[PDB]
């Protein structure tokens, strides 16, 4: 846990900027932005901190399961075409089934994760053999050798808030990502990939400016 | 902030989002059950 | 002198107060003990003069709250357009306007209400609509969707951009008292600056936009193929093409030879048999004379500079012998309070208002405006409302004015001094004018009546019996009439066509205008209205005058603007304050603006609305009936009443049938006035205290101790009740009525 | 202070703090009763610097091209009136090294970085100099004054040598050349309003035949 109070140390997303005091800067992946000071009082602040990261992440996932199937359709063997009306793609059962399939699972897992957020520690997966003392938990970072086998959230491979910033940005940005892709598929009717090539080829005009 | 939410507990602004999904809630029905005369379950 | 001078930052914008109501009042603020709290709230809000004792920071309110207004009104607009836009047939009315319904809403499938889109013709199913904005859009030569779309876009950004302004000018900087308070420079700008330039803007848009693709749809075009706008100025050649002079660019005009421009620019008068509506070439030409009028009388006062008047300079002057000093300091007075400014503007409004009601139907500006009979009707009644409205509100605040702010220690006068040394003079004689008026312009209503069902037809008050002409109005009427021959040579025709002089304008095998007569009927008629309106300013000019004290209660004044009574003492003194007086007013005026208005519908549907033949023969909607049974009351139920309120009464199952249902839950509203405005209060209470036992009784008596209302929030919402019943039934009847006949 | 058109409420504020006041203001705006926020004196003379120095570089820039296509080596490609360029469709265009919309939104994000960057320099001067910049930090805290930046990013060749007088003199300039250009950019524009061929083909015109005198023709033309 380091600060990141005001100065260098604070590099303000809005230079020549006193930032809101009540963005302290401890959050990984904080700039002073809130001009909306929804983050004024603090229980408000954690739990849009944990909003945040739950979103960053399945953003990830889910750019991912966008781009790289269409790309490996593209050029590679496999030829996965528009995600986009993938949703409609027939299978084996119906899509009523798989929804309350995957609601029944998720509502389990993420209830779960809802009483260790509303109570910490109480909810927790880490076994104890005898004399080996386990970690405790920072929730939204559970630990353990089972979200964190790798030992990277802890220490050694970089200092933790640095590895968080990293998360938090890349997630900021594919959640940017995400959306984009959305709405083009709303207004065009290719993948990213197509989009991205069809730019590339007339930067000048092949734009949303086209038509 | 608080005070945003102790103000959206005053009894307008929660009357009038109660009685919107109260509401739709029953145009619904009326749209999956139309002209809905009888009790033809039992 | 005069500066910019205004102050930074007074409140912040902190929700902390939304969280706790009534933050204003001191008392409000504590806690609602009881349920009138809840009622007390909302009645005091907007009273910002009970909030301070400075006129600094209730003007700032003010200035906000107009901004507020000024933001739903812009929405409002914005929802028109849109709804315009997306949900209308406006291009297949614009393909022919002559029998095709103006059709604006529509409603969802869902509970048996499809019949509502009824058919409206145009491959269009939807509510049809009388407010009347497709003889505007046509006028300014929309013609287009997408211009529709635009121009609700721009709508919304004016909206929130006032918005904004009123929020960054109330909170972040606030202006002060000598910018306020500073006049002169208010009236030479919105004298010069606001209405001057907007004509001027508005001709622009005219001359150079609706003219010419008005012209072509005249000449007959699918509006398809019709040149856009930007296209014929850009192009000149085009507008060459229509009017030579307009392609000699601005030497005619600096040149001082204006004549070349006489084309576009001219005084014919009259309607234009293509539409009916006028000639835009003269409401051009009127836009633009009245934006140089404008412009040229906006230079009247002195502001910074050393040229020019000053309102203190313009009074003082005046001073006659009988009055003495004249208006020496009413300046000061018309400066310093609010509710001063609000009556005189109300009153103002008011009349304009009504003014304009009357000129609308009698010179149609629009085109095709004059044959689409619901859309001029409506359009009138509404517009005679409003003013009745405003009317009423501006004699309310004069009242208010005159209990709290007068005072003639330091907002002294001289006139109004007078004016109230002989209030009784005043009130007595417009009392005995009262009462001279109902007696000879309702007891020869009821003379006619029994004299008719007594078998004496040749003593009535008609043309056919013993007879009164309205010798005075037919000479007006002669004289504009033949006024366009020596007096007016630069005219073609009379001013409008309702003259007594000239032919008729009849499009689609309707009628427009023609001449109109004036029988027996429309002198009882005229004299009902002006005994009525006596009556309403006899009540509120009462209650102005009396508002400060009376020979009954000597301190009126030190009770206050708004309160019950004073007891039942001095046997008895029941609504004597000057809001009582108000509520009883409001009443009078509802019934002359029904009178007057059912007059103008059945003189409409009588004598001039209705359809031409092939051959020219007129058979009017209801055969011409009124100079022979208008003059019976029994007539008034028989021929009028009665008879035209069929299609309302039949309208089940039909695209009318809304029209129907509204024609009973607006008697019903009116029922259940009475219940308020008969009952008393202590009657309520006891039964309130009865049922609050009962449910004591278990455990679930509520903390907000229950209350019937109080007297005068009583009276408040039985006159609220009445007023929505009966305007709701004339509603409903009229629609239902004229768009079913018509 | 040569006196031209001037009045009392200007010399309410205008007591000579802007460089070479000359005292023409017959309306009396920054009255300082109460400071308007964006009429302040301060905010005036840095929007009459501003202004005047973009009119200059706009009036050598849009008259370039086509005054240079004359007697000169910049091809007939170009040789187009700059309110002809293309920034007026009723006039003319050209195809361009990418399309036009795109093009005019990037170079307005390029400006608006360039001056929210100055902006917030002129509410917190000096405080550009603290965030990270990639590079570029080192330079940008001015010469205190927003008015007046300096630094050698912007005082290369290094003049006002050890002095304030050589600075009063250049500035003079500065203002003078400023209200010159203006004054030279809104001739140009409305002769293209009034006249449609063109500013250097005006002089083409009005340096031999006097004759011309078209404000006898008051011609409104597009
Ligand atoms: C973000 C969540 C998400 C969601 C809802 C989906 C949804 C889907 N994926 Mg998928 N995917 C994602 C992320 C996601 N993807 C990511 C991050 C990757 C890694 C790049 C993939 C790689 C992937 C492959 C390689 C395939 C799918 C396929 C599918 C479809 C059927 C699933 C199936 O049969 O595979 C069952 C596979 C299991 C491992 C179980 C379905 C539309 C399949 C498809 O397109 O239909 C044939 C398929 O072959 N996905
Ligand atoms: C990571 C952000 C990102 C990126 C790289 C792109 C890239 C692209 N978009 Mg796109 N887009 C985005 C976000 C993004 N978009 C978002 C958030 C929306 C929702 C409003 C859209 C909606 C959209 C539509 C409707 C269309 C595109 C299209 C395109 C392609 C042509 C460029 C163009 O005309 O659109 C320019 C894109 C915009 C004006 C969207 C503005 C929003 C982004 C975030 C701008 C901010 C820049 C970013 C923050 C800085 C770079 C970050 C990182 C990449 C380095 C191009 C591949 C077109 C297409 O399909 O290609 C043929 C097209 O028709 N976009
Ligand atoms: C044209 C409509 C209109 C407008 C412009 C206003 C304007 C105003 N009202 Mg208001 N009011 C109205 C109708 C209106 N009223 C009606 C119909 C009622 C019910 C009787 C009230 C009841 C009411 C109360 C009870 C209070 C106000 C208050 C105010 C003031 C501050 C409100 C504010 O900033 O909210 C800003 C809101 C937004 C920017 C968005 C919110 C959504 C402002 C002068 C307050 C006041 O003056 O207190 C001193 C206050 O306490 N109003
Ligand atoms: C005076 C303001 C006003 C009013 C009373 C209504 C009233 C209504 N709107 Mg509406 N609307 C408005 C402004 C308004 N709108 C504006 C400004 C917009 C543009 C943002 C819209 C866009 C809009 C849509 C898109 C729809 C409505 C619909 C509706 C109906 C539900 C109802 C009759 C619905 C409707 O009637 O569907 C047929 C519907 O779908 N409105
Ligand atoms: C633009 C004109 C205008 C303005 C600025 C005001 C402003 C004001 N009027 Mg007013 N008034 C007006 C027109 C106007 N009125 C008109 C046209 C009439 C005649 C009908 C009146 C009749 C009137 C009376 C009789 C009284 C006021 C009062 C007031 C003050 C308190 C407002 C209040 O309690 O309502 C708060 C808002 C409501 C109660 C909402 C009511 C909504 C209606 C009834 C529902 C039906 C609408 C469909 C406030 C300064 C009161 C006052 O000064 O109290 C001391 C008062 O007693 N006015
Ligand atoms: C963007 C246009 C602009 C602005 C904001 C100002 C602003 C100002 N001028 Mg100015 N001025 C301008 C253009 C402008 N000037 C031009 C084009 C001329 C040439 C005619 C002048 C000539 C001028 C004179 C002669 C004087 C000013 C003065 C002032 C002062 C105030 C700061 C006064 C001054 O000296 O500044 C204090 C003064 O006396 N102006
Ligand atoms: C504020 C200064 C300014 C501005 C806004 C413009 C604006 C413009 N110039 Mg320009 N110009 C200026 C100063 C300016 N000029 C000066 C001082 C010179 C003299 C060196 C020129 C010489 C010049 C030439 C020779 C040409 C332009 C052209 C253009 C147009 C396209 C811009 C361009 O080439 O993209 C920039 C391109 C990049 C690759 C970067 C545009 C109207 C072009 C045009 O169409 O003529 C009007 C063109 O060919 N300019
Ligand atoms: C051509 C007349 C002229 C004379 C000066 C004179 C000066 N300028 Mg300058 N300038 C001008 C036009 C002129 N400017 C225009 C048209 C844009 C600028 C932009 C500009 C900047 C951005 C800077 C100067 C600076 C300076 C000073 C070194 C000196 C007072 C520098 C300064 O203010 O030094 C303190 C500086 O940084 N000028
Ligand atoms: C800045 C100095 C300047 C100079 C050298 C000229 C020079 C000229 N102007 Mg000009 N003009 C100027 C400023 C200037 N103007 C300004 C500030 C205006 C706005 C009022 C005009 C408005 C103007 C018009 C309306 C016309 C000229 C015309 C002319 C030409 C005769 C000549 C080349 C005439 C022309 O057509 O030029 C070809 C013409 O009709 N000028
Ligand atoms: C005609 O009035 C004209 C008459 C002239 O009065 P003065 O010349 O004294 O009034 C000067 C005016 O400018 C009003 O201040 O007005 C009165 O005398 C007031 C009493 C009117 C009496 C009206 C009786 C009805």
């Amino acid at each position: 846990t380091v600060c990141e109070p005001l100065g260098p140390d604070r590099p303000v997303w809005f230079p020549g900027t006193a930032p809101p005091p009540w963005l302290d800067g401890s959050l990984p992946g904080d700039f002073g932005f809130d001009p909306l000071g929804f983050g004024s009082e603090p229980e408000s602040l954690r739990w849009f901190a944990q909003a945040e990261l739950m979103h960053g992440r399945w953003a990830m996932l889910a750019v991912a399961g966008i781009l790289i199937p269409e790309i490996l359709q593209k050029w590679g063997f496999m030829e996965e075409f528009s995600w986009y009306t993938a949703g409609e793609r027939e299978y084996f059962a119906d899509p009523w089934t798989l929804f309350v399939t995957q609601m029944a699972l998720m509502g389990w897992v993420e209830g779960r994760r809802w009483m260790d957020y509303l109570n910490p520690g109480s909810v927790d997966i880490e076994p104890r053999f005898p004399n080996r003392k386990n970690p405790t938990p920072d929730v939204g970072y559970p630990g353990g050798l089972w979200f964190d086998w790798g030992n990277w959230g802890r220490g050694s491979p970089e200092p933790v808030m640095v590895l968080r910033t990293k998360e938090i940005k890349n997630g900021r940005l594919a959640m940017l990502a995400f959306v984009g892709f959305w709405f083009q598929v709303v207004y065009t009717g290719q993948g990213p990939l197509d989009n991205l090539f069809a730019h590339l080829a007339d930067p000048g005009h092949c734009n949303i400016f086209s038509a | 902030m608080r005070d945003i939410k102790t103000y959206l507990s005053v009894a307008p602004v929660l009357s009038t989002l109660w009685f919107g999904a109260l509401a739709g809630l029953l145009i619904e029905i009326n749209r999956l059950f139309p002209d809905a005369l009888s009790f033809p379950f039992f | 002198e005069v500066k910019i001078v205004v102050d930074r930052d007074p409140v912040k914008t902190s929700f902390e107060e939304w969280a706790r109501p009534g933050h204003f009042s001191r008392t409000l603020a504590k806690g609602p003990d009881t349920t009138t709290w809840i009622w007390n709230l909302h009645a005091d809000a907007h009273d910002f003069d009970s909030h301070t004792g400075d006129l600094e920071e209730i003007s700032r309110k003010v200035f906000s709250a107009h901004f507020g207004q000024l933001s739903i009104i812009f929405l409002w607009l914005s929802g028109m357009y849109f709804h315009g836009a997306r949900f209308s047939n406006y291009e297949a009315w614009l393909s022919d306007p002559t029998h095709i319904g103006p059709s604006a809403q529509v409603v969802w499938p869902i509970v048996g209400q499809e019949i509502l889109n009824g058919d409206v013709g145009g491959g269009f199913r939807g509510i049809q609509i009388t407010s009347g904005f497709f003889q505007l859009w046509r006028a300014s030569g929309i013609t287009s969707e997408l211009q529709l779309y635009c121009t609700a876009i721009g709508a919304l950004v004016f909206a929130a951009l006032m918005l904004f302004a009123g929020w960054f000018h109330y909170h972040k900087a606030a202006p002060k008292l000598a910018w306020f308070q500073d006049v002169e420079s208010m009236l030479n700008h919105h004298l010069a600056g606001l209405l001057g330039l907007g004509s001027l803007s508005w001709a622009g848009h005219q001359i150079h936009v609706s003219l010419p693709i008005n012209q072509f749809l005249d000449a007959g075009v699918d509006p398809k193929e019709i040149p856009l706008p930007h296209e014929f100025i850009l192009n000149r050649d085009l507008l060459a093409q229509l009017y030579p002079s307009f392609a000699e660019g601005a030497t005619p005009f600096f040149t001082l030879n204006w004549s070349k421009y006489a084309e576009f620019l001219t005084f014919r008068g009259g309607l234009d048999p293509v539409t009916g509506g006028l000639w835009l070439t003269d409401i051009a030409h009127h836009h633009l004379a009245i934006a140089i009028l404008f412009l040229i009388a906006g230079h009247m006062y002195r502001t910074n500079w050393g040229i020019g008047h000053g309102l203190k300079d313009i009074l003082e002057a005046h001073k006659g012998p009988f009055t003495g000093q004249g208006h020496k300091g009413l300046y000061e007075i018309l400066t310093t309070s609010w509710h001063a400014q609000l009556s005189l503007n109300l009153a103002m409004l008011g009349s304009t208002t009504i003014v304009v009601a009357h000129h609308m139907y009698s010179m149609p500006p629009y085109p095709y405006l004059a044959t689409d009979y619901g859309t001029q009707l409506s359009l009138f009644t509404h517009h005679m409302w409003i003013g009745g409205f405003l009317i009423v509100g501006a004699a309310a605040h004069a009242a208010i004015f005159m209990v709290r702010d007068y005072d003639p220690t330091t907002r002294y006068n001289d006139l109004l001094d007078r004016v109230l040394r002989h209030r009784d003079a005043i009130i007595s004689h417009l009392n005995w004018v009262c009462i001279f008026l109902g007696f000879h312009s309702f007891g020869l209503y009821i003379h006619n009546d029994t004299m008719s069902a007594l078998g004496r037809p040749q003593d009535m008050f008609s043309d056919t019996a013993i007879q009164l002409q309205p010798i005075f109005a037919q000479w007006v009427q002669n004289i504009h009439a033949t006024a366009p021959g020596v007096t007016a040579p630069g005219a073609t025709t009379s001013t409008s066509l309702t003259w007594g002089g000239g032919e008729l304008v009849a499009v689609g095998g309707k009628v427009a205008l023609l001449p109109i007569p004036l029988g027996t009927a429309d002198f009882l008629v005229h004299h009902i209205h002006a005994f009525t309106i006596h009556v309403t300013v006899l009540i509120l000019l009462k209650g102005v005058l009396f508002a400060r004290s009376s020979r009954l209660i000597p301190d009126k004044a030190n009770l206050g603007f708004r309160f019950p009574c004073d007891g039942p003492g001095r046997g008895g003194t029941c609504q004597v304050s000057a809001w009582d007086h108000v509520f009883l007013g409001l009443f009078w005026m509802y019934n002359a603006i029904s009178v007057v208005i059912f007059h103008f519908s059945w003189k409409m549907q009588s004598d001039v609305w209705g359809t031409i033949s092939d051959q020219g023969v007129v058979t009017h909607i209801t055969g011409g009936n009124f100079a022979q049974s208008s003059i019976t009351i029994n007539g008034w139920l028989r021929d009028f009443l009665w008879a035209q309120a069929s299609q309302v009464i039949q309208s089940y199952g039909s695209s009318l049938s809304a029209y129907g249902l509204f024609f009973l839950g607006a008697h019903f509203v009116w029922a259940f006035s009475l219940m308020f405005l008969f009952s008393g209060r202590g009657y309520w209470q006891e039964l309130i205290e009865s049922i609050v036992w009962a449910h004591n009784k278990l455990k679930v008596a509520p903390a907000t101790q229950p209350r019937a209302l109080s007297i005068i929030q009583g009276r408040a919402v039985g006159v609220t009740h009445y007023l929505l019943g009966g305007i709701a039934t004339t509603w409903a009847f009229f629609l239902a009525r004229i768009i079913a006949v018509g | 202070r040569q006196l031209w058109f001037a009045s009392k409420q200007s010399l309410t504020y205008l007591d000579g703090t802007l460089p070479g006041d000359f005292g023409f203001d017959p309306l009396g705006l920054s009255d300082p009763e109460g400071t308007g926020g964006f009429i302040e004196p301060r905010w005036l003379a840095y929007g009459e610097i501003f202004n005047g120095r973009t009119a200059m570089m706009g009036v050598v820039g849009m008259i370039a091209p086509e005054a240079l296509g004359k007697v000169g080596l910049v091809p007939p490609e170009t040789a187009i009136p700059w309110f002809q360029a293309g920034a007026i469709p009723p006039a003319g265009t050209y195809q361009y090294w990418a399309d036009p919309y795109t093009l005019f939104v990037f170079e307005m994000a390029l400006i608006g970085f360039a001056e929210h960057r100055r902006l917030q320099d002129w509410y917190n001067p000096g405080s550009m100099g603290k965030q990270y910049f990639l590079g570029l930090e080192k330079y940008l805290g001015g010469s205190g004054d927003p008015a007046y930046p300096g630094g050698p990013i912007f005082n290369p060749l290094g003049f006002g040598t050890k002095s304030e007088k050589e600075m009063k003199e250049l500035k003079l300039k500065e203002i003078k050349n400023g209200r010159l250009a203006m004054l030279a950019f809104l001739g140009m524009s409305l002769q293209a309003i009034f006249t449609g061929v063109g500013p250097f083909q005006n002089l083409l015109d009005h340096l031999s035949d006097p004759v011309n005198n078209n404000i006898l023709t008051s011609l409104k033309f597009h």
